[PDB]
């Protein structure tokens, strides 16, 4: 075969100037995503719920054969997992913040930073709307172009694709190194939602409430002029009327009503929310909108399975890139450990029920090691390796030792 | 917005007079500027750039 | 004291903005008397708005009597060469 | 094999996704500079179409890709690409069927 790809990748564009390229995205398109993110309302909250589902439940670092890594780091022993947990103390927050930004924008992107002594500091993120990649004819990103606001205009600078890292959750193809914003993918659906919301709001203002129409004069009788109506307006002014006001008139004053003209704005909202939630892949329930027949039985089982599958796919997509592009370089460049070690970062299931796990452990714990049980049950594993490795419970081994 | 002005000296217990902010506008138009060019497929292919 | 209609306050009023925008999208010519109520001309100072029909979408939309090709409703300022 | 294909869970989802959308998933084998195996590298399936013999087997792959204001086109042998077909017209169908194009009328009916 070959040490370079011989298939081409469909993706030229731009240069220094703007182009409506389709493969590339401009700083304007990026700042459009920023505007959807910060302009709030139902759209923003749904995409925040999407981030919280994918990345809100936190994470765990694993290394295969971690015990074999035992090494003196600074006059004290560590394993690679112990070193990584010190290197990234608050990885759960970073995972939520990067993972959220990688669902909003085409990518999360950031630096590696060092202390003054040159030891690792943090993987400092970068504001994704400020940055866009430059890519070669065979598909790799080669440089990052940054535009940032300053006092009614802009700074601009370029950085090598060397001391930055980036993560893409959503891709046009398996060979795509730049990715897709789910916002811009669904921009038409978002504007359809916002337009119908505005239309309903204005229709409620005009048609949601009855209005008084006083008609003055006899039909085919004497005409009434504007200055004559001014005095009738004074009497029937809603601004000075109260609930139990009464009116006394001749036969030739008629107090008509514009009724509140019915329309099913609720059905229009349900349709809008169905469009938007399904477009963003969320279940309709996330929008505070109900459904018929879907709330029970195998119809519930399926939609929740589809949501969990989508979450697992995004979690693995993020995990692999974060390990390969952030954790391994940090180990390689700042750690006495072997970076080629089998690190995994795994992200927790947001919708797992511990009661279901407890039932499972009661049913089949007799086939699980105590460390396997601790792992399923989301606990620290036993401190003593023989009890951790054994299958019957540590409480059962204790009562036997108490018999001995 | 109109320029900053000054407060006026006032008697004790006297009614304070109105010097409220007054506004005008600057109107933008916006002229379309345009530029274009055309290239044949053959020229696009064969050019060394 | 200043009222909403008072001459120094007009640029603060959201409606003065919104309604001048409406007026520009309504018109076909600069002749305000042909198109607007005399109340609107005074209340929204339509003499000072650049009303000329150049902002009305209907100036640019095709609307032929017979259409065999689906040409009607296209806006010329949205073509490739515009 | 588990060391040769570390991220097979992602690759299976990616190729399996493409092979439902398009008639086939398709790609290269790739090597390190030292010539040890690197990866199976997928190629963008809408850019590639197969060319096939009188017994229906793929003999060459013809690739058309976007460039500024136009296209570049090349031909590669079947010797060093690989391809996978989920949906088939027959057990002999080495080219496959897009489920999108198979159901394009229902997609159009929905959208309209
Ligand atoms: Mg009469
Ligand atoms: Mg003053
Ligand atoms: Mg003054």
């Amino acid at each position: 075969a070959s040490s370079t790809p011989q298939t081409n990748v469909d993706s030229m564009g731009g240069g220094h100037s703007y182009q409506f390229n389709g493969q590339d995205l401009t700083f304007e398109d990026l700042r459009d995503i920023k505007d959807v993110r910060d302009s709030g309302g139902q759209v923003a909250q749904l995409m925040d719920y999407k981030a919280l589902l994918n990345f809100g439940e936190g994470c765990e670092i694993h290394v295969e054969g971690d015990d074999e890594t035992k090494q003196l780091v600074d006059g004290e022993p560590m394993t690679l997992s112990e070193w990584l947990e010190d290197a990234f103390p608050h990885l759960d927050l970073l995972v939520l913040d990067l993972g959220g930004d990688a669902l909003w924008y085409p990518y999360a992107v950031g630096e590696i930073q060092e202390t003054i002594t040159g030891e690792f500091k943090e993987a400092l993120p970068a504001e994704p709307w400020t940055l866009m990649p430059e890519s070669d004819a065979q598909g790799k990103v080669q440089a990052w172009h940054q535009r940032t606001k300053t006092h009614g205009g802009y700074q601009t600078q370029t950085l090598p694709a060397d001391d930055l890292w980036h993560i893409v959750i959503n891709k046009a193809s398996a060979r795509d190194e730049v990715g897709i914003s789910e916002v811009l993918r669904n921009k038409d659906e978002i504007q359809a939602f916002k337009q119908n919301e505005a239309a309903i709001n204005q229709a409620i203002e005009l048609h949601g409430f009855p209005q008084r129409h006083v008609k003055v004069g006899k039909e085919d009788g004497a005409p009434v002029r504007d200055n004559d109506l001014r005095r009738v307006r004074t009497i029937f002014d809603p601004r000075t009327t109260d609930a139990n006001t009464a009116y006394f008139t001749g036969q030739d004053v008629d107090v008509e009503t514009l009724e509140a003209h019915n329309f099913d704005y609720s059905a229009i909202h349900e349709m809008d929310m169905r469009n938007l939630t399904t477009a963003l892949g969320l279940p309709l329930e996330a929008g505070n909108v109900g459904a018929d027949g879907l709330g029970s039985g195998k119809p519930a089982e399926l939609r929740f399975a589809l949501l969990k599958l989508a979450i697992k796919a995004n979690q693995r997509s993020f995990s692999v890139q974060f390990v390969e592009r952030v954790m391994r370089p940090v180990v390689r460049d700042y750690s006495p450990f072997d970076h080629e070690a089998d690190i995994r970062l795994e992200i927790n299931d947001p919708l797992e029920d511990i009661g279901e796990v407890a039932d499972l452990i009661q049913q089949v714990g007799d086939y699980m090691t105590n460390e396997q049980v601790a792992e399923k049950l989301d606990l620290p594993a036993p401190e003593d390796d023989e009890v951790a490795d054994s299958y019957r419970s540590p409480a059962d081994m204790e009562k036997d030792e108490a018999g001995v | 917005a109109s320029d900053e002005e000054f407060a006026r000296p006032t008697g004790q217990g006297a009614e304070i007079r109105d010097d409220g902010e007054t506004y005008t506008t600057v109107a933008w138009n916006a002229t379309k500027l345009t530029e274009g060019s055309r290239v044949t497929d053959e020229m696009r292919d064969q050019a060394m750039v | 004291m200043q009222l909403r209609r008072s001459p120094g306050m007009r640029p603060m009023d959201r409606d003065w903005h919104q309604e001048r925008a409406r007026a520009r999208e309504q018109a076909y010519s600069s002749d305000l008397t042909s198109q607007f109520s005399e109340s609107e001309i005074v209340k929204y100072e339509l003499d000072t708005a650049q009303i000329d029909g150049s902002d009305n979408p209907r100036t640019y939309i095709w609307n032929r009597t017979i259409d065999l090709f689906g040409m009607n409703g296209t806006d010329v300022r949205e073509l490739r060469n515009r």
